[PDB]
């Protein structure tokens, strides 16, 4: 998995 | 009568409020009195600086949480490198205080902001489970502005206990109301990624929003989709301005960007339209974004009108959100009818792909059923198929009155042979619309290469009332  | 934010920053906050028309309306709604007063939002991020001379006002322990961690202070972890900074600059946005003389201000800056921290760690499904079923009964709002890696090759969503909290929070959530989730759609846009492929986006229980540059543009980062409910501005090319918020360090930022500016905004303005009707169910909600969002001044070369008079377009979904028109129209709104769902098993056999298949279906929508359906919302179309290059694909659902969703398009880097295993492709283009008719649906090659498949399931899903 997960980003921003 | 009304007096407009003193804060230094405020005057460069141009989608705020602006001479130039072209804005997210916020000012206007802050006239008619609303300001976020008694509506509680939590930032699912990196963390939040609590501290911050711009949030400390409005901070909420209630709404709070270290997910990370394990404790419920969300202080974001510092760096060199200043990492764990995105948390706080998309907190300023939704409620960063006002006439306090410092940076600038929140769109909800009466408003209660919390934040989860749980981005600077292993995001387990636990992990998001627990972020996003924290209080259900205590927030009201929940933005994320984080998902999947926009590689523009994979398919992904949330695992069983995301999906279960996003369920028992537009369930049990608000005290039956419903939680209200807000995401970003992504910054695939140069990868070619499609937000469909995303299963937080493209979730019925969420309000997948998009960016749209000072000037009016679909920005490079931008991805787009028929999942994509409305859109709030963000940054562009490097004429034009970006967003104004909260940085950590007890800093002020003039520099946020990407699809993670735009998601805080909506959280914002749907914070408002509470206030103005805290009665609201999470339906009624994106009832209220499709009916008053607008298409005007955005660009873009999908523009089309649905079967109801309404333009949408993959790229910004019914158009820019307008907070004086969400707050005007929250008032005297009538909570709409209980959700019915209606099931539809279209194949009664495999079919071949090969460079185009064509898949039609008259169908009566539920007719004489406790689950008749006369009024569309969403619309899934839960797709099985086997194919050599995923990425070829290019997939088109067209509804009885002749909109044409485009559920997805060709993404060049994705070279998966691992097809679709019942994804459920949502589109919210034919909201509002009578789904009784002949559904038609689309599969094709956009590719020279000779790519071979077989569609084997295709059950389309109708959500609405009568
Ligand atoms: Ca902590
Ligand atoms: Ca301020
Ligand atoms: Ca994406
Ligand atoms: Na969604």
């Amino acid at each position: 998995x997960r980003v921003r | 009568v009304y007096q407009e934010p003193t804060d230094p920053k405020f005057p460069q906050q141009w989608y705020l409020s602006g001479v130039t028309q072209r804005d997210l309306n916020v000012k206007a709604a802050w006239a008619q009195g609303y300001t976020g007063h008694g509506i509680v939002v939590s930032i699912l991020d990196d963390g939040i600086e609590k501290n911050h001379p711009d949030l400390a006002g409005n901070y909420d322990p209630g709404a709070s949480f270290d997910v990370n961690d394990q404790d419920p202070d969300p202080q974001p972890r510092y760096t060199q490198m200043n990492d764990n900074r995105h948390g706080t600059r998309c907190a300023g946005e939704v409620a960063a205080v006002a006439n306090n003389g410092v940076c600038g201000v929140g769109v909800a800056y009466n408003a209660r902001i919390g934040g989860v921290r749980m981005l600077d760690g292993e995001v387990t499904d636990a992990v998001e489970a627990r972020s996003l079923g924290l209080n259900p009964n205590h927030i009201h709002i929940y933005s994320a502005s984080w998902g999947p890696e926009d590689d523009g090759k994979t398919v992904d969503g949330p695992a069983r206990l995301a999906e279960e909290a996003f369920f028992r929070g537009v369930s049990q959530g608000r005290g039956g109301l419903g939680s209200i989730f807000v995401w970003a759609s992504g910054n695939g846009g140069r990868e070619h990624d499609s937000c469909n492929c995303d299963g937080y986006t493209n979730s019925i229980y969420t309000l997948s929003i998009s960016s749209a540059t000072q000037f009016g543009n679909v920005p490079w980062y931008s991805e787009a989709c028929s999942s994509t409910l409305a859109t709030t501005y963000s940054s562009g090319n490097q004429n034009e301005k970006q967003i104004v918020t909260t940085d950590l360090r007890q800093k002020c930022t003039e520099s946020h960007t990407g699809t993670s500016a735009s998601a805080p905004l909506a959280a914002g303005i749907i914070a408002l339209t509470l206030e103005a009707n805290k009665n609201l169910t999470w339906r009624d909600m994106q009832h209220l974004v499709v009916q008053t969002s607008k298409p005007a001044h955005l660009n873009a070369n999908d523009w089309a009108t649905n079967g109801v008079g309404r333009k949408v377009s993959h790229s910004y979904g019914y158009g820019l959100l307008d907070a004086g028109a969400m707050v005007a129209l929250a008032q005297n709104w009538t909570t709409v009818a209980p959700q019915r769902k209606c099931i539809i098993d279209i194949l009664t056999e495999p079919k071949d792909i090969g460079k185009r298949l064509e898949v039609r279906k008259t169908v009566t929508a539920c007719l004489g059923e406790p689950n008749h359906i006369t009024r569309l919302e969403h619309a899934q179309a839960r797709l099985t198929l086997s194919y050599n290059r995923r990425g070829d694909l290019a997939i088109h659902l067209v509804s009885p009155m002749g909109t044409r969703s485009t559920l997805l398009a060709a993404r060049p880097h994705d070279y998966s042979a691992d097809g679709f295993n019942d994804w459920a492709f949502m589109t919210t283009h034919s909201w509002d619309e009578d789904p009784s008719g002949e559904w038609v649906l689309e599969i094709e090659n956009t590719s020279e290469a000779n790519n071979y498949g077989t569609l084997t399931k295709f059950t389309l899903v109708l959500y609405g009332t009568a």
